[PDB]
RNA sequence: GAGCAAACCGGAUUAGAUACCCGGGUAGUCCACGCCCUAAACGAUGCGCGCUAGGUCUCUGGGUCUCCUGGGGGCCGAAGCUAA
RNA sequence: UAAACUCCUGAACGAAACCCCCGACGAGGGGACUGACGGUAAUAGCGCCGGCCAACUCCGUGCCAGCAGCCGCGGUAAUACGGAGGGCGCGAGCGUUACCCGGAUUCACUGGGCGUAAAGGGCGUGUAGGCGGCCUGGGGCGUCCCAUGUGAA
């Protein structure tokens, strides 16, 4: 039961003598939807070879978000357990959970991360140094692994 | 101040009154070359409106037969164009005259097949 | 600079480099407070009280894991001294981790905190 | 209402002059203001209340110009 | 509104019934599939074909809109009314689901025309909400296409008896509902 | 006021030479008292405190002095940071 | 039945005035009147298709006439100007002009920076001010909670 999503696949280009050659990348998320996620980023000649080389990976390295999982101990459904703000860096993120309807409302890099994630609604806010990459991302899986419950 | 003070965004017309369109007075029809490396004689007129009482520079759009635009005809003025500005071509042009509308002494280029007309 | 802050700092920079066992810091009541609540959230594996130099100091055992970025990951002060931060109980917080809030009532967990039906100052977030 | 304050001057005729001291939250910022205000307060004695004394202010309806306060009694 | 509806709804290349009627876009492909669109063709997509739906003008799409973005839950069926709340709970809305009429726009006419009624009371405003509980009659001396209906079903949310010409919102219908 | 040397006076080079090269040379460069207050006034890096591998050379103090410990000056580099 | 094709269910409610009773002046139940018109398929879409951004061909034009939010496009092969065909999106309005708020954290708190990109003050001494180690006790000003009043329409 692990649900497999595909958070985007890149051309990535890189240049070396007289000659551009490209690999592509593939971020998978892998998830039983019951509280473990996996997330994997493999590389890959081909678009397919990426992807399945990536699922594989997700598989490996799980994380035990806690939202809501298969009935058990519940999560929070499509949410979460509480707010945290975290910094990284000079990225500063905030996440504040929501009823069900709200949606995810993120910035992109926030909210892909939060989809795959599994989490469905929640109010998000990114402050300080809005680099995705250079924090902002971290910053979001920081806050993450940051909440108990 | 406590802090230094910054400049804020500036509306792009000043029609005053934020209106929708403002009536002037053609002080001259001149022609102003583009700038980049397009050329040719844009067709422009300075216009003393009355809603600011300011004095602009406005662009006559259509090819126009020479153009109906002389010494003291009334005009409008559209900001036609987000701006009304025709920035790429002409600096200094905040504005579009309407001829379109055919309002005042701006004529309409007669049998225009394009539908720019609209 | 603070005395809570220094105490934050000195984990996440000793967790960085993977240290077993950290002087969090000379103790304090306040900051022994903070690290119980680390404790019981599974934060730390524990603290002790140490004697360096004649100098009361806690003794905070780091607690790692196999996976990859240390188990905290995040910890960063909020209320600080330029800028102090009080939240009612209406804006606690809320995220996956928790925030250590410090109310009359002491200091509690944003979970804690809103049993209680207070607010407070808001010492620190983690998760 | 009634309010408490010091007696600051006892110069003037039939009047005193009381220094209320308040506290409170500001409206916008919360932040905790602190100001004071003199107000007339009308001594009929004239012996009623003399400089140093603590005494509680009551509204009362305008006895003269700038004054709406009687003093209601010695606090201390 | 009131232009040309058949085309707007080919090219939204979503279901309107407009008309009760159909779905092949106008113009340069009809026949070829689109399929699922990107989130931002999606967002723009999606204002105008739902509020084409209900034909309604923006001004008061809007305010049902924010009302059911504020409130929790997601926003869509919130805002959708399957009975649930808003959109469909328009009383032109239900006497179209009701099947008094054939089209959104019929039924608009119908309750503008007065040949509506609302708990006996006539009603021949379109935006008028209707609230659960309430029975949504055909004026008496109309009546008409209330047979053909006869062998069509309805919404959970709602209930009609053929014979009175009557019919009732039970409850807010859910977008499943929808 | 020895030497040096803006300006300046000459010699040469050059198409020209108001320059570079060569010969002279005043202010100035030195001292005192007062003034000016600037700079690539640079580590182009404000001050204090705490915390986060080491290696190597060096100046200065202590030590149980083939190395440890304190203060300072350099180089290389963990973690990390940085657009590089 | 979709099509082709043929013809056009029925726009052209308007009415509430001159409520009582039971039931909560509600829902519901019982005890207000009144239409000449009265049956015809019967006004229309708007924006866009160079990139951002979904949608491309021919023709005309020739740095002109024009487009333009930004980058820009037109000087004889223009997917960027005008029309046409085709396409994408969704006109009883649609579009322009003017003005206000937004985007503008651009008078960065949320939410930025200062070795070399703009940005460390030439250096010190120190005033006001901002900030302040560990333990205990009093006060309860900030801070948090409850009740209450106010927060008109």
């Amino acid at each position: 039961g692990l649900q497999d999503e595909v958070m985007n696949i890149k051309p990535v280009q890189k240049q070396t003598r007289a000659g551009q050659r490209t690999r592509f990348k593939a971020v998978v998320v892998v998830g039983d939807s019951n509280g473990h996620v996996g997330l994997g980023i493999k590389t890959a000649k081909e678009v397919a070879g990426a992807i399945r080389a990536g699922i594989i990976i997700a598989k490996l390295s799980v994380i035990p978000i806690r939202r809501g999982y298969w009935g058990t101990n519940l999560g929070q459904p499509h949410s979460l357990a509480t707010k945290t703000t975290g910094k990284c860096g000079s990225v500063t993120v905030r996440l504040i959970p929501a009823p069900r309807g709200s949606g995810i409302v993120a910035s992109p890099a926030v909210k892909k991360l939060l989809q795959l994630a599994g989490v469905e609604d929640v109010y998000t806010q990114s402050n300080g140094k809005t680099r995705t990459l250079e924090n902002t991302l971290k910053a979001a899986f920081v806050a993450i692994g940051n909440t108990y419950g | 101040n406590y802090k230094k003070r910054l400049l804020g965004t500036a509306f792009k017309s000043s029609p005053f009154g934020g209106s929708s369109h403002a009536k002037g007075i053609v002080l001259e029809k001149l022609g102003i070359e583009s700038k980049q490396p397009n050329s040719a004689i844009r067709k422009c007129v300075r216009v003393q409106l009355i809603k600011n009482g300011k004095k602009v520079t406005a662009f006559v759009p259509n090819d126009g037969c020479l153009n109906f635009v002389d010494e003291n005809d009334e005009v409008l003025l559209a900001g036609f164009g987000r701006k009304g500005k025709a920035k790429g071509d002409i600096p200094g042009v905040r504005f579009k005259v309407v001829k379109v509308s055919g309002v005042s002494l701006l004529a309409l280029w007669k049998e225009k097949k394009e539908k720019p007309r609209s | 600079s603070s005395v809570l802050a220094d105490a934050l700092n000195a984990i996440n920079n000793a967790e960085k480099t993977g240290k077993r066992q950290v002087l969090i810091r000379p103790s304090s009541k306040v900051i022994i407070k903070f690290l119980q609540v680390m404790q019981k959230h599974g934060y730390i594996g524990e603290f002790e009280y140490i004697d360096d130099h004649r100098s009361g100091k806690i003794v905070v055992q780091l607690n790692g894991r196999l996976n990859k970025c240390g188990v905290i990951s995040p910890r960063f002060n909020v209320k600080i001294g330029d800028i102090e931060k009080w939240t009612a109980n209406l804006l606690p917080a809320r995220q996956f981790g928790y925030v250590i809030l410090t109310t009359s009532a002491g200091i509690m967990d944003h979970e804690e905190a809103r049993r209680k039906h207070v607010s407070g100052k808001i010492l620190g977030f983690v998760y | 209402k009634i309010l408490t304050g010091t007696v600051v001057s006892t110069k003037m005729h039939r009047t005193i002059v009381i220094r209320r001291a308040y506290l409170h939250y500001i409206p916008k910022y919360n932040r905790y203001e602190k100001r004071h205000k003199n107000v007339p307060v009308h001594v009929s004695p004239a012996f009623r209340v003399q400089v140093g004394d603590i005494v509680t202010v009551g509204q009362c309806r305008p006895i003269s110009k700038t004054v709406r306060f009687n003093v209601v009694k010695v606090s201390a | 509104y009131e232009s040309s509806r058949l085309d707007a709804e080919l090219k939204l290349a979503g279901e309107f019934g407009l008309k009760n009627k159909k779905e092949i876009y106008r113009i340069s492909f009809q026949l070829s599939k689109i399929r699922r669109a990107a989130r931002d063709l999606l967002t723009r997509d999606e204002k105008d074909p739902k509020r084409l739906f209900e034909g309604n003008a923006l001004i008061r799409r809007l305010v049902r809109v924010g009302v059911l973005s504020e409130d929790k839950k997601k926003l869509d069926y919130v805002l959708a009314l399957k009975v649930e709340d808003f959109l469909e709970r328009r009383l032109q809305t239900q006497v179209y689901k009701l099947g008094l009429a054939k089209s959104v726009h019929h039924a608009r006419v119908l309750i503008t025309q007065r040949h509506i009624a609302v708990g006996k009371q006539i009603v021949n405003i379109p935006s008028f909400m209707v609230r659960l509980d309430s029975e949504k009659h055909i004026d008496f001396a109309p009546t008409s296409p209330f047979g053909g209906a006869r062998p069509g079903r309805v919404a959970r949310r709602n209930a009609a008896r053929k014979a009175e010409a009557s019919g009732e919102a039970a409850d807010e219908a859910d977008e499943a509902d929808e």
